[PDB]
């Protein structure tokens, strides 16, 4: 579909979140990482002109700067049963996604999302673009499971160990 | 409605979301009998819990199922909480979300099995672990300033610019009320009192709460005493005893600016408060030098304030302007927060709920709670 | 009415044509929190634009969506335009057609763009691109000169004579006011004080912009720095702490005069101005020389002028009259230039319109625009 | 003579002793407390270096870390009527004392080496280099009769205690 | 023969020129007694320097003179340099030569303090203070490289080619050893393990270099970690309480390459390392490309090398060979080129020798020292 697509390669390194603000109790995952794979995808300027103008218009729609816009698609894709041209450009892209020369750190930016700001905590039923992305990014689906955690409860080998200070005001 | 924060080492605080202080307070203790049971008629039940432990303190044994700010016997906690709810409350925990609290860089152990007691043992709709410190912040209006909250187990300092806590920042010192008590009772003895366990570790911490206060310069208070009679104040013991205190009631929570005395090696709650700030952005400093927010019980003593606010003077640079906020109803802040949070319309999406629980376990509180 | 936007790597200019100065100066920058939570209401807002991104500045990162003239950053730069018609202007862009600025010898894709925004996502009526240094001999009256513009991002001379370009003697230099920032924290480790985070570049910035100069001798400054203390001023950082530097005042702009110091193997400003007016004809190269005119923030050191009156001076021919033109407003020459052109009655045919535009797309910017 | 002379905020309070090494049998109060001052009396690098060799130099001599030099200058000071240069040179040190920017906390350490180390035990007697040090920090010098020790024996309010100390003793 | 002591935040490595390793290699602590001794005869020493504060540490509050590659106690510091010439190597300074070692953009009076304490308190008859990076090149026998060095303070990169630094391309980096370690004190609170209080830095330092490792995929051993807890290790305490570690073990690691986690904003090394490279000249990048040279007890993590070929090589364009070079013995690497240095016959006349001190004083070190 798009041939002499290229991209700037770390273009997005910029756009990644700390890791300490993806644990912010209003942190927007979907958004924040929506603009990070947009900024990934953004063609770079030795790509001819016409593929350009092509390919922006496919991003654009998919992956759109405005929050109204991007819940706008939100809504559409809920449906998306009854939109076969949302479909065709979603595969679109996605088929640019799994391309992408880069693919293997925006996976590594994609698991970093779901480990730390819960991306994927919604697991099957992540909406239609953003599954498609993650789709793109892990081409096996194994997302949908969302992350392993750790569970530090119960745990086999943890006991109460009593330190230097710990043993000032221990009890018993 | 909501039920609402504790999870104090020395004092259980619960209440409902939206009122303005605590609706029971009663001390975070369970006593077991000892030394009894000849009459048929003398108590027959095996365990006390808060209020009427206190009372019984003469046949009890009490000890805290929370130390240094992290819950080590979860059968007599179980009983607190569920003491809190029936006996207390006078409500149902299955019926109301719960919203409790934890002193940050706690063990996640602790988190996990208060979610897990809370769901499964008493099967609660929703519940949430909040950091206290941020509570107090949020009691104090303020969303800027880092808070010095130093309960019966735990000061820590947590630096907060507008929302933004610097968790790196966070400061955690297990040097608070239950060491100034148990450093008191070691300070006592030297005068001629020596208040063996538990009851009379009680006895203690009441004339801590009542005779004791921060110099705001320690030598000349010191020489003070030594020269004159005016420091020396009594206190009359249960039995009707009264012991004479002096130096002792300004040396004891002297610990905290100089934990030396017991032996720690930390610095002092004001270094400790400087070290936090200097940790964080310096665009972020001055906002937090000013909005020094006090909170918890071990704030109390009078003149820890303007001591804390002198010590913090120095150690800073001259130009900026050190400011302490310490609010009467310090010792509910992290109560009042907790109420007011769990009020918030637009908190009732952070609840964890019954459902999330049951499809991620306990694991979920760790992901959902600061 | 026309709006005129110079869009500089490190600061916006923006406002209406016609007026003296620009209305809406604030930073070009975008910041975004790097901290956590950890208040209900407190974080909704992520990304700050311009003066609000400097003010929290403590708990962002900040990025500059412009490097060295380039836009690199397209969704942030539309932020900052939005942020100037709707916030700063108080305008609807559909209303007004819009100059705006670039350096000479851009990417070809950076006039594109930012034509495809203005039309596409503002719906501006008409837009153009003009060059800086041209804007900048418009503000000086002048139809001649060599005009040397120095901002944040690139420094470049464009030679005028008679209203006429001479493109092939158009020099450029990607050293700018940020390169001289960033040397400055560089030289500051000397005496101990370590700037890292963008907020301490931002506040290094600072410090450069009040305290560093250009020496008229170099060699004879960093003797006296080194015999004496005479040089040395002091400089209070947000956070009370109080830092002094000495030789580092002028070996920041000196970088100018010696890019070798940040290990560039340019030549100076200097020596780049009289290599443009070698590359122009003979006959034109007095008029030059006569009619050096400064312009951008990063010609703002004091002594600049007389540093380059003194080295043009040494480079020509002793015959020549050597005279820099450094208006107090150098600063916003450009936008004033702009100013000034836009509200031209024989500019109003040289706008690119909707129209052409929809005909032609965005190249219509190379055709239409030096 | 040393303008401009300056000193980094806090730089002493790590060389504080615990109080309790402070009641050490074998504490050395007076090289202990030297030592807090003359760090507090370190110069910031950024006074200027001529002023920063003069003082170095000048707290070499009489604060000297060398432990051989330090008892060898204390013996040298027994007569020191008989060095002009080093009663006038205690005089300039005790001069930047006064004006130390950081005079309170010092001399409260001071105060706090008295009560518990003993660092004023001679009284005034005291050795004539940490006595002008003492009076640079405390001006009246009130240090040389001020350590008023609290006494225990025959004090109000000492009686015997029982039953809630325990110790029940109810056959007397 | 000459001497070389390699300084360092956390270790001194002294020895003789020519041998292929350092006789001492000893902590840089000094160690002050705590508590009240009691006897008569124990205790008359006032401080412990080296393995003997080390073994005394239990009684001891330990600090290190150097922080962040700068002395902060010139008095401590002294110590330990008495203690390694006169204890350790045994030898009077007078009779040899000094090599010093420092990092990169060091304060300028750290190595003017360095050269007078050598020539005035030991009486060195020459001396020099050598760039870390440099002697590490020197002892992997290249000419040519970008030498990754990380000890227990500093983090620095400094691309050399044929010989030549480009010091416009040294990056530093104020996260090193010491930091991580502050950082293992922290994640491991998670479990009930809090040491969290000055005592046992020393024992968890143990515990980092001990278990802590690289995880080549982050995310792989952190889903590892938590589902199959193969990656679980056990600690013994001095006191024999075991403590188990589980994906703590390459989280405190992973700070390196995430500087977040601990509230920094820079890039990991791996992104410093690849933007020191893109600062050189596009011609020598390819050879600094493939001859990554890591050295420094901070880079001896297992796995830390393979994390480092595959991030730089996911930065750098595919057709570029990167090649990271980690000697088993990187961690002495810098003492090794100090003594290879110190020994060649070429570099007798770079001594700085005590004629041209007391002729030119301490500012001599910046003319001939790099
Ligand atoms: N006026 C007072 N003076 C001294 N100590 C007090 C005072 N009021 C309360 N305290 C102490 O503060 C502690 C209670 O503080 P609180 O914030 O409730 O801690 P927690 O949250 O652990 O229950 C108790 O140990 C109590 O002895
Ligand atoms: N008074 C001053 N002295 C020295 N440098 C200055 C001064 N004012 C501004 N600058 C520098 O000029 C730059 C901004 O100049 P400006 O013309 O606004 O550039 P731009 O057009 O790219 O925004 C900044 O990087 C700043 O460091
Ligand atoms: N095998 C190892 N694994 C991980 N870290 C180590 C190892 N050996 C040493 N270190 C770390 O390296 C640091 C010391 O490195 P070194 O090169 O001596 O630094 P410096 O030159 O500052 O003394 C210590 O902080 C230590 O924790
Ligand atoms: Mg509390
Ligand atoms: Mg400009
Ligand atoms: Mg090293």
């Amino acid at each position: 579909p798009f041939s002499g697509l290229k991209f700037k390669q770390n273009s997005f390194l910029s756009t990644v979140p700390s890791v300490t603000n993806m644990h912010s109790m209003h942190f927007d995952a979907r958004e924040t990482f929506l603009g990070v794979i947009r900024k990934a995808l953004e063609p770079d300027t030795s790509t001819p002109f016409p593929v350009r103008r092509a390919f922006d218009g496919l991003r654009a729609e998919i992956l759109p700067n405005d929050t109204i816009k991007s819940a706008a698609l939100k809504a559409q894709c809920s449906d998306i049963d009854k939109h076969p041209e949302l479909k065709a450009k979603m595969e679109t892209l996605k088929e640019v996604i799994t391309h992408h020369p880069q693919k293997e750190k925006l996976a590594e930016i994609a698991l970093q999302f779901a480990r730390e700001a819960g991306l994927t905590r919604l697991k099957g039923e992540t909406d239609y673009v953003l599954s498609n992305v993650l789709d793109g990014l892990i081409g096996d689906g194994s997302w949908r499971a969302g992350p392993a955690y750790e569970s530090y409860l119960n745990k086999p080998g943890v006991d109460r160990v009593i330190t230097t200070v710990d043993g000032l005001h221990m009890q018993r | 409605t909501a039920l609402v924060c504790d999870n104090g080492s020395g004092l259980v605080k619960a209440g409902f979301a939206g009122d303005d202080a605590p609706r029971a307070v009663f001390p975070s203790i369970v006593g077991r009998p000892r030394h009894q049971g000849v009459m048929v008629g003398m108590g027959q039940k095996d365990s006390y819990v808060g209020d009427e432990a206190q009372s019984k303190r003469g046949i009890l044994t009490l000890k805290y199922p929370i130390e240094h700010g992290i819950i080590t016997n979860w059968d007599d906690m179980e009983k607190i909480w569920h003491h809190t709810f029936y006996n207390e409350l006078r409500v149902a925990p299955e019926e109301h979300p719960t919203l409790l609290t934890e002193a940050p860089l706690n063990p996640k152990a602790n988190r996990e099995k208060m979610t897990q007691i809370m769901f499964e043992t008493f099967n609660v709709p929703a519940m949430y672990v909040a950091i206290q410190a941020v509570l107090s912040l949020y009691a104090s209006g303020r969303t800027t300033g880092i808070v010095l909250d130093s309960g019966d187990g735990v000061t820590h300092n947590v630096p907060i610019y507008e929302g933004y806590a610097l968790p790196h920042a966070i400061m955690r010192l297990d040097l608070a009320g239950r060491d100034l008590t148990d450093y008191l009772m070691k300070i006592l003895t030297e005068r001629g009192y020596s208040f063996v366990t538990t009851a009379e570790r009680e006895i203690v911490r009441d004339i801590k709460e009542k005779l004791c206060y921060v110099a705001l310069d320690f030598e000349n208070e010191m020489a003070t005493a030594a020269s004159s009679s005016s420091l020396e104040k009594s206190y009359e013991l249960p039995d009707g005893q009264v012991i004479t205190i002096g130096n002792e009631r300004f040396r004891c929570p002297e610990t905290l600016f100089q934990p030396s005395f017991i032996g720690m090696e930390s610095a002092g709650i004001h270094e400790t408060t400087y070290n936090s700030i200097m940790k964080c952005d310096i665009d972020i400093r001055k906002d937090l030098y000013a909005n020094n927010v006090m909170s918890g019980g071990t704030t109390m003593y009078p003149g820890i304030a303007d001591r804390m606010q002198k010590e913090i003077t120095a150690l800073a640079p001259s130009t900026m302007k050190i400011k302490i906020i310490a609010p009467p109803e310090r010792k509910y802040s992290v109560w009042i927060g907790g109420s007011i949070l769990a009020s918030l319309s637009t908190f009732q999406q952070m609840w964890i709920t019954k459902q999330e629980y049951d499809e991620a376990g306990p694991s979920i509180v760790h992901r959902k709670c600061f």
